[PDB]
Protein backbone atom coordinates (compact mmCIF):
# COMPACT_ATOMS: atom_id res chain seq x y z
CA UNK A 1 0.00 0.00 0.00
CA UNK A 2 3.38 2.47 0.16
CA UNK A 3 5.86 2.61 -2.35
CA UNK A 4 9.43 3.98 -2.19
CA UNK A 5 10.42 6.82 -4.76
CA UNK A 6 14.11 7.33 -5.09
CA UNK A 7 15.94 10.94 -4.25
CA UNK A 8 19.40 11.95 -4.57
CA UNK A 9 20.82 15.12 -3.23
CA UNK A 10 23.28 17.68 -4.13
CA UNK A 11 24.57 20.48 -2.57
CA UNK A 12 27.47 22.56 -3.93
CA UNK A 13 28.15 20.25 -6.83
CA UNK A 14 29.04 17.78 -3.68
CA UNK A 15 26.39 14.48 -3.54
CA UNK A 16 25.70 11.61 -1.24
CA UNK A 17 26.83 8.45 -2.80
CA UNK A 18 23.59 6.83 -1.12
CA UNK A 19 21.04 4.71 -2.21
CA UNK A 20 17.67 5.98 0.07
CA UNK A 21 14.03 6.69 -1.10
CA UNK A 22 10.96 8.46 -0.02
CA UNK A 23 7.79 6.54 1.48
CA UNK A 24 4.21 7.73 -0.48
CA UNK A 25 0.95 6.06 -0.65
CA UNK A 26 0.71 4.07 -3.83
CA UNK A 27 -1.50 5.40 -6.01
CA UNK A 28 -2.49 8.69 -4.66
CA UNK A 29 -3.22 12.11 -5.90
CA UNK A 30 -0.98 14.41 -4.40
CA UNK A 31 -0.03 18.17 -4.57
CA UNK A 32 3.66 20.04 -5.25
CA UNK A 33 3.72 21.46 -1.50
CA UNK A 34 2.72 17.66 -0.53
CA UNK A 35 6.35 16.90 -2.43
CA UNK A 36 8.07 20.07 -1.04
CA UNK A 37 7.18 19.02 2.37
CA UNK A 38 9.24 15.68 1.72
CA UNK A 39 12.12 17.61 -0.09
CA UNK A 40 12.86 19.46 2.76
CA UNK A 41 12.81 16.59 5.69
CA UNK A 42 15.41 14.77 3.50
CA UNK A 43 17.18 18.17 3.44
CA UNK A 44 17.17 18.67 6.46
CA UNK A 45 17.81 15.11 7.99
CA UNK A 46 20.85 13.78 5.60
CA UNK A 47 22.24 17.26 4.60
CA UNK A 48 21.67 20.06 7.91
CA UNK A 49 19.74 22.56 5.53
CA UNK A 50 16.93 24.00 7.13
CA UNK A 51 14.10 26.35 5.86
CA UNK A 52 16.20 29.11 7.19
CA UNK A 53 18.82 27.40 5.32
CA UNK A 54 17.00 27.24 2.23
CA UNK A 55 15.94 30.87 1.98
CA UNK A 56 19.50 32.04 2.15
CA UNK A 57 20.95 29.71 -0.51
CA UNK A 58 21.68 31.33 -3.70
CA UNK A 59 19.89 28.53 -5.70
CA UNK A 60 17.17 25.67 -4.56
CA UNK A 61 15.53 23.75 -6.89
CA UNK A 62 14.21 19.80 -7.44
CA UNK A 63 13.30 17.66 -10.14
CA UNK A 64 10.86 15.04 -10.42
CA UNK A 65 11.27 12.87 -13.00
CA UNK A 66 7.88 10.98 -13.98
CA UNK A 67 8.29 7.03 -15.39
CA UNK A 68 7.14 7.90 -19.35
CA UNK A 69 10.57 10.05 -19.11
CA UNK A 70 9.31 13.67 -18.61
CA UNK A 71 10.88 15.96 -15.62
CA UNK A 72 9.09 18.98 -13.96
CA UNK A 73 11.86 21.55 -11.97
CA UNK A 74 10.45 23.22 -9.54
CA UNK A 75 12.46 26.49 -7.40
CA UNK A 76 12.23 25.68 -3.80
CA UNK A 77 12.55 29.87 -3.66
CA UNK A 78 9.73 30.94 -6.14
CA UNK A 79 6.79 30.05 -3.88
CA UNK A 80 4.85 29.51 -6.91
CA UNK A 81 3.00 26.12 -7.07
CA UNK A 82 0.65 25.31 -9.87
CA UNK A 83 -2.82 24.03 -8.86
CA UNK A 84 -2.64 20.35 -9.75
CA UNK A 85 -2.31 17.25 -8.22
CA UNK A 86 0.08 14.41 -9.50
CA UNK A 87 0.05 10.76 -9.24
CA UNK A 88 2.48 9.30 -6.74
CA UNK A 89 3.00 5.81 -9.15
CA UNK A 90 3.50 8.03 -12.27
CA UNK A 91 7.09 9.36 -10.28
CA UNK A 92 10.14 7.68 -11.19
CA UNK A 93 12.88 9.54 -8.86
CA UNK A 94 13.79 12.96 -7.18
CA UNK A 95 16.53 14.51 -7.79
CA UNK A 96 17.30 17.94 -5.14
CA UNK A 97 20.33 20.39 -6.24
CA UNK A 98 21.40 23.36 -4.09
CA UNK A 99 23.82 25.86 -4.72
CA UNK B 1 -11.51 25.87 -3.83
CA UNK B 2 -11.11 27.34 -0.65
CA UNK B 3 -13.11 28.92 1.15
CA UNK B 4 -16.40 28.76 -1.41
CA UNK B 5 -19.99 27.02 -1.36
CA UNK B 6 -20.85 23.95 -3.27
CA UNK B 7 -22.60 24.54 -6.50
CA UNK B 8 -26.33 23.43 -7.26
CA UNK B 9 -26.67 19.91 -8.98
CA UNK B 10 -25.51 20.48 -12.55
CA UNK B 11 -25.59 24.28 -12.40
CA UNK B 12 -22.30 24.04 -14.49
CA UNK B 13 -23.04 21.65 -17.78
CA UNK B 14 -19.76 22.38 -18.76
CA UNK B 15 -17.50 21.75 -15.79
CA UNK B 16 -15.81 18.85 -16.74
CA UNK B 17 -13.29 16.27 -14.03
CA UNK B 18 -9.95 15.04 -15.68
CA UNK B 19 -9.44 11.34 -13.43
CA UNK B 20 -6.49 9.26 -13.06
CA UNK B 21 -7.26 5.56 -11.80
CA UNK B 22 -10.78 6.75 -10.31
CA UNK B 23 -9.09 9.57 -8.77
CA UNK B 24 -9.92 13.59 -9.80
CA UNK B 25 -6.64 15.84 -10.94
CA UNK B 26 -7.28 18.40 -12.77
CA UNK B 27 -10.50 20.35 -13.84
CA UNK B 28 -11.39 21.33 -17.74
CA UNK B 29 -14.54 22.86 -19.89
CA UNK B 30 -16.10 21.49 -22.61
CA UNK B 31 -15.65 23.36 -25.38
CA UNK B 32 -17.47 21.17 -27.85
CA UNK B 33 -19.08 18.13 -27.65
CA UNK B 34 -15.86 16.13 -28.87
CA UNK B 35 -13.36 18.75 -27.33
CA UNK B 36 -12.44 19.74 -23.71
CA UNK B 37 -10.28 22.69 -22.13
CA UNK B 38 -7.58 22.19 -19.84
CA UNK B 39 -4.31 23.69 -18.34
CA UNK B 40 -1.38 22.38 -20.18
CA UNK B 41 0.71 21.83 -17.12
CA UNK B 42 -2.03 19.21 -16.02
CA UNK B 43 -1.38 16.88 -18.93
CA UNK B 44 2.55 17.83 -19.66
CA UNK B 45 3.45 15.06 -17.21
CA UNK B 46 0.80 12.54 -17.44
CA UNK B 47 0.73 9.46 -19.68
CA UNK B 48 -2.22 10.91 -21.68
CA UNK B 49 -3.51 7.34 -22.55
CA UNK B 50 -4.80 6.96 -19.64
CA UNK B 51 -6.98 10.26 -18.63
CA UNK B 52 -10.50 10.08 -18.03
CA UNK B 53 -12.64 12.64 -19.35
CA UNK B 54 -15.75 12.83 -17.32
CA UNK B 55 -18.31 14.94 -18.05
CA UNK B 56 -22.09 15.78 -16.31
CA UNK B 57 -20.94 15.45 -12.77
CA UNK B 58 -21.27 16.52 -9.42
CA UNK B 59 -20.21 14.33 -6.59
CA UNK B 60 -17.23 12.44 -7.44
CA UNK B 61 -17.74 9.99 -4.59
CA UNK B 62 -20.86 8.83 -5.99
CA UNK B 63 -21.76 6.41 -9.45
CA UNK B 64 -23.89 9.41 -10.89
CA UNK B 65 -25.77 7.70 -13.80
CA UNK B 66 -25.75 11.16 -15.50
CA UNK B 67 -22.16 10.79 -16.12
CA UNK B 68 -20.56 10.82 -19.39
CA UNK B 69 -17.16 9.74 -19.42
CA UNK B 70 -14.48 9.89 -22.34
CA UNK B 71 -10.01 8.92 -23.48
CA UNK B 72 -8.60 11.34 -24.73
CA UNK B 73 -7.63 10.89 -28.22
CA UNK B 74 -5.12 14.25 -29.09
CA UNK B 75 -4.06 17.32 -27.38
CA UNK B 76 -3.06 20.21 -28.92
CA UNK B 77 -1.22 23.05 -27.20
CA UNK B 78 -0.05 26.94 -28.76
CA UNK B 79 3.25 28.08 -27.19
CA UNK B 80 2.88 26.42 -23.67
CA UNK B 81 6.03 27.90 -21.59
CA UNK B 82 6.89 25.65 -18.68
CA UNK B 83 9.58 27.91 -17.44
CA UNK B 84 7.48 31.22 -17.24
CA UNK B 85 4.13 29.41 -16.76
CA UNK B 86 3.06 31.16 -20.41
CA UNK B 87 0.03 29.92 -22.69
CA UNK B 88 -0.73 27.59 -19.99
CA UNK B 89 -3.55 25.97 -22.12
CA UNK B 90 -4.29 22.40 -23.88
CA UNK B 91 -6.64 21.36 -25.83
CA UNK B 92 -8.00 17.72 -25.63
CA UNK B 93 -9.42 15.73 -28.37
CA UNK B 94 -12.01 13.26 -26.92
CA UNK B 95 -12.70 9.79 -28.70
CA UNK B 96 -16.00 10.09 -28.89
CA UNK B 97 -18.70 13.25 -28.94
CA UNK B 98 -20.80 13.95 -25.64
CA UNK B 99 -24.75 13.68 -25.86
CA UNK B 100 -25.80 17.21 -25.06
CA UNK B 101 -28.94 17.42 -22.22
CA UNK B 102 -29.67 19.49 -19.21
CA UNK B 103 -26.54 17.87 -17.91
CA UNK B 104 -24.15 18.38 -20.55
CA UNK B 105 -23.29 21.37 -22.26
CA UNK B 106 -20.70 22.97 -24.23
CA UNK B 107 -19.54 26.42 -22.65
CA UNK B 108 -19.53 29.66 -24.58
CA UNK B 109 -16.05 31.70 -25.08
CA UNK B 110 -15.72 35.44 -25.29
CA UNK B 111 -14.57 37.06 -28.67
CA UNK B 112 -10.98 37.34 -29.54
CA UNK B 113 -8.82 39.43 -27.72
CA UNK B 114 -11.36 40.89 -25.05
CA UNK B 115 -9.71 41.91 -21.71
CA UNK B 116 -11.34 42.01 -18.77
CA UNK B 117 -10.73 45.26 -16.27
CA UNK B 118 -10.05 45.56 -12.59
CA UNK B 119 -13.34 45.00 -10.73
CA UNK B 120 -15.07 42.63 -12.64
CA UNK B 121 -16.99 40.47 -11.17
CA UNK B 122 -16.11 36.29 -12.10
CA UNK B 123 -17.03 32.66 -11.11
CA UNK B 124 -14.19 30.36 -10.10
CA UNK B 125 -15.13 26.99 -9.78
CA UNK B 126 -13.56 23.37 -9.08
CA UNK B 127 -13.08 19.72 -7.31
CA UNK B 128 -9.99 20.63 -5.42
CA UNK B 129 -8.84 21.22 -1.52
CA UNK B 130 -11.61 22.25 0.18
CA UNK B 131 -8.32 23.95 2.29
CA UNK B 132 -4.88 22.79 3.02
CA UNK B 133 -5.66 19.71 5.76
CA UNK B 134 -9.28 19.13 4.53
CA UNK B 135 -8.83 17.21 1.59
CA UNK B 136 -10.40 17.16 -1.74
CA UNK B 137 -13.68 18.41 -2.50
CA UNK B 138 -16.19 15.33 -3.27
CA UNK B 139 -18.94 17.68 -4.28
CA UNK B 140 -18.54 20.94 -7.25
CA UNK B 141 -17.62 24.24 -4.95
CA UNK B 142 -17.76 27.37 -6.75
CA UNK B 143 -16.12 30.61 -5.54
CA UNK B 144 -16.89 34.29 -6.22
CA UNK B 145 -13.41 36.22 -7.02
CA UNK B 146 -13.18 39.44 -8.44
CA UNK B 147 -10.27 40.57 -11.21
CA UNK B 148 -7.54 42.72 -10.30
CA UNK B 149 -4.64 44.40 -12.05
CA UNK B 150 -1.98 44.85 -9.29
CA UNK B 151 0.61 42.14 -8.57
CA UNK B 152 -0.20 40.55 -11.97
CA UNK B 153 1.79 40.38 -15.37
CA UNK B 154 -0.61 41.29 -19.22
CA UNK B 155 -0.61 37.41 -19.88
CA UNK B 156 -2.64 35.64 -17.05
CA UNK B 157 -6.03 36.88 -15.59
CA UNK B 158 -5.80 37.16 -12.15
CA UNK B 159 -8.30 37.20 -9.33
CA UNK B 160 -8.57 37.68 -5.49
CA UNK B 161 -11.41 36.99 -2.43
CA UNK B 162 -10.85 40.25 -0.21
CA UNK B 163 -12.17 40.61 3.12
CA UNK B 164 -11.00 36.49 3.78
CA UNK B 165 -8.59 33.99 2.30
CA UNK B 166 -10.11 32.17 -0.06
CA UNK B 167 -9.27 31.00 -3.63
CA UNK B 168 -8.42 27.94 -6.04
CA UNK B 169 -6.58 25.09 -4.58
CA UNK B 170 -4.39 21.82 -5.41
CA UNK B 171 -6.98 20.24 -7.77
CA UNK B 172 -8.35 23.25 -9.33
CA UNK B 173 -5.75 23.52 -12.25
CA UNK B 174 -7.64 23.16 -15.46
CA UNK B 175 -10.98 24.19 -14.38
CA UNK B 176 -12.93 27.94 -16.07
CA UNK B 177 -13.38 31.25 -14.44
CA UNK B 178 -17.09 32.26 -15.43
CA UNK B 179 -17.20 36.13 -15.87
CA UNK B 180 -20.48 37.32 -17.53
CA UNK B 181 -21.29 34.06 -19.14
CA UNK B 182 -18.12 33.47 -20.59
CA UNK B 183 -14.69 31.36 -20.07
CA UNK B 184 -12.17 34.09 -19.30
CA UNK B 185 -9.48 31.73 -17.60
CA UNK B 186 -8.27 28.26 -16.96
CA UNK B 187 -6.87 27.87 -13.81
CA UNK B 188 -3.17 27.81 -13.72
CA UNK B 189 -1.22 29.09 -10.56
CA UNK B 190 -1.15 30.52 -6.72
CA UNK B 191 1.62 32.19 -4.98
CA UNK B 192 2.04 31.36 -1.37
CA UNK B 193 0.34 28.69 -0.64
CA UNK B 194 -3.47 27.98 -1.36
CA UNK B 195 -6.00 31.11 -0.61
CA UNK B 196 -3.23 33.46 0.94
CA UNK B 197 -5.13 36.37 0.90
CA UNK B 198 -2.09 38.28 -0.09
CA UNK B 199 -1.66 37.17 -3.90
CA UNK B 200 -3.80 36.95 -6.63
CA UNK B 201 -4.60 33.44 -8.20
CA UNK B 202 -3.58 32.95 -12.02
CA UNK B 203 -5.79 32.05 -15.12
CA UNK B 204 -4.54 31.69 -18.25
CA UNK B 205 -6.57 34.04 -20.33
CA UNK B 206 -8.99 32.34 -22.92
CA UNK B 207 -9.56 35.30 -24.14
CA UNK B 208 -6.61 35.53 -25.76
CA UNK B 209 -6.63 31.58 -27.68
CA UNK B 210 -9.94 32.14 -29.34
CA UNK B 211 -9.25 32.38 -32.72
CA UNK B 212 -6.82 29.28 -32.35
CA UNK B 213 -9.22 27.29 -30.55
CA UNK B 214 -11.77 28.17 -33.49
CA UNK B 215 -9.06 26.50 -35.63
CA UNK B 216 -8.82 23.63 -33.79
CA UNK B 217 -12.80 22.42 -33.62
CA UNK B 218 -12.49 23.95 -37.53
C1 LIG C 1 -14.05 6.17 -25.28
O1 LIG C 1 -13.32 5.71 -24.13
C2 LIG C 1 -14.16 5.43 -23.01
C3 LIG C 1 -13.27 5.19 -21.81
O2 LIG C 1 -12.49 4.01 -21.97
C4 LIG C 1 -11.99 3.58 -20.68
O3 LIG C 1 -11.05 4.53 -20.17
C5 LIG C 1 -9.84 4.71 -20.96
C6 LIG C 1 -9.03 5.77 -20.27
C7 LIG C 1 -9.08 3.40 -21.14
O4 LIG C 1 -8.47 3.07 -19.88
C8 LIG C 1 -10.05 2.28 -21.69
O5 LIG C 1 -9.36 1.02 -21.77
C9 LIG C 1 -11.35 2.18 -20.83
O6 LIG C 1 -12.28 1.20 -21.33
C10 LIG C 1 -15.06 4.25 -23.37
O7 LIG C 1 -15.89 3.91 -22.27
C11 LIG C 1 -15.73 2.49 -22.04
O8 LIG C 1 -16.51 1.77 -22.99
C12 LIG C 1 -16.38 0.34 -22.91
C13 LIG C 1 -17.27 -0.23 -23.99
O9 LIG C 1 -18.50 0.48 -24.06
C14 LIG C 1 -16.75 -0.17 -21.51
O10 LIG C 1 -16.42 -1.55 -21.42
C15 LIG C 1 -16.03 0.61 -20.42
O11 LIG C 1 -16.56 0.25 -19.15
C16 LIG C 1 -16.19 2.12 -20.64
N1 LIG C 1 -15.45 2.86 -19.63
C17 LIG C 1 -15.99 3.85 -18.90
C18 LIG C 1 -15.08 4.49 -17.89
O12 LIG C 1 -17.16 4.21 -19.05
C19 LIG C 1 -15.91 4.62 -24.57
O13 LIG C 1 -16.69 3.51 -24.99
C20 LIG C 1 -15.04 5.09 -25.74
N2 LIG C 1 -15.88 5.60 -26.82
C21 LIG C 1 -15.81 5.14 -28.07
C22 LIG C 1 -16.75 5.78 -29.06
O14 LIG C 1 -15.03 4.24 -28.39
C1 LIG D 1 -21.45 35.72 -7.06
O1 LIG D 1 -21.67 35.24 -8.37
C2 LIG D 1 -23.05 34.90 -8.58
C3 LIG D 1 -23.14 34.19 -9.91
O2 LIG D 1 -23.17 35.12 -10.99
C4 LIG D 1 -22.18 34.72 -11.95
O3 LIG D 1 -21.00 35.32 -11.56
C5 LIG D 1 -21.08 36.76 -11.48
C6 LIG D 1 -19.86 37.27 -10.70
C7 LIG D 1 -21.24 37.28 -12.89
O4 LIG D 1 -20.23 36.71 -13.74
C8 LIG D 1 -22.60 36.78 -13.33
O5 LIG D 1 -22.84 37.28 -14.65
C9 LIG D 1 -22.62 35.23 -13.30
O6 LIG D 1 -23.89 34.71 -13.70
C10 LIG D 1 -23.90 36.17 -8.50
O7 LIG D 1 -25.26 35.82 -8.69
C11 LIG D 1 -25.89 36.67 -9.67
O8 LIG D 1 -26.34 37.86 -9.03
C12 LIG D 1 -27.00 38.80 -9.90
C13 LIG D 1 -27.30 40.02 -9.07
O9 LIG D 1 -28.17 39.70 -7.99
C14 LIG D 1 -28.25 38.16 -10.49
O10 LIG D 1 -28.89 39.07 -11.38
C15 LIG D 1 -27.87 36.88 -11.23
O11 LIG D 1 -29.05 36.22 -11.67
C16 LIG D 1 -27.08 35.94 -10.31
N1 LIG D 1 -26.64 34.77 -11.06
C17 LIG D 1 -26.78 33.52 -10.61
C18 LIG D 1 -26.26 32.44 -11.51
O12 LIG D 1 -27.31 33.27 -9.53
C19 LIG D 1 -23.70 36.84 -7.15
O13 LIG D 1 -24.33 38.12 -7.13
C20 LIG D 1 -22.21 37.03 -6.84
N2 LIG D 1 -22.01 37.51 -5.48
C21 LIG D 1 -21.49 38.71 -5.19
C22 LIG D 1 -21.32 39.01 -3.74
O14 LIG D 1 -21.18 39.51 -6.06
Amino acid sequence: STIQIPYTITVNGTSQNILSSLTFNKNQNISYKDIENKVKSVLYFNRGISDIDLRLSKQAEYTVHFKNGTKRVIDLKSGIYTADLINTSDIKAISVNVD
Amino acid sequence: IVGGRRARPHAWPFMVSLQLRGGHFCGATLIAPNFVMSAAHCVANVNVRAVRVVLGAHNLSRREPTRQVFAVQRIFENGYDPVNLLNDIVILQLNGSATINANVQVAQLPAQGRRLGNGVQCLAMGWGLLGRNRGIASVLQELNVTVVTSLCRRSNVCTLVRGRQAGVCFGDSGSPLVCNGLIHGIASFVRGGCASGLYPDAFAPVAQFVNWIDSIIQ
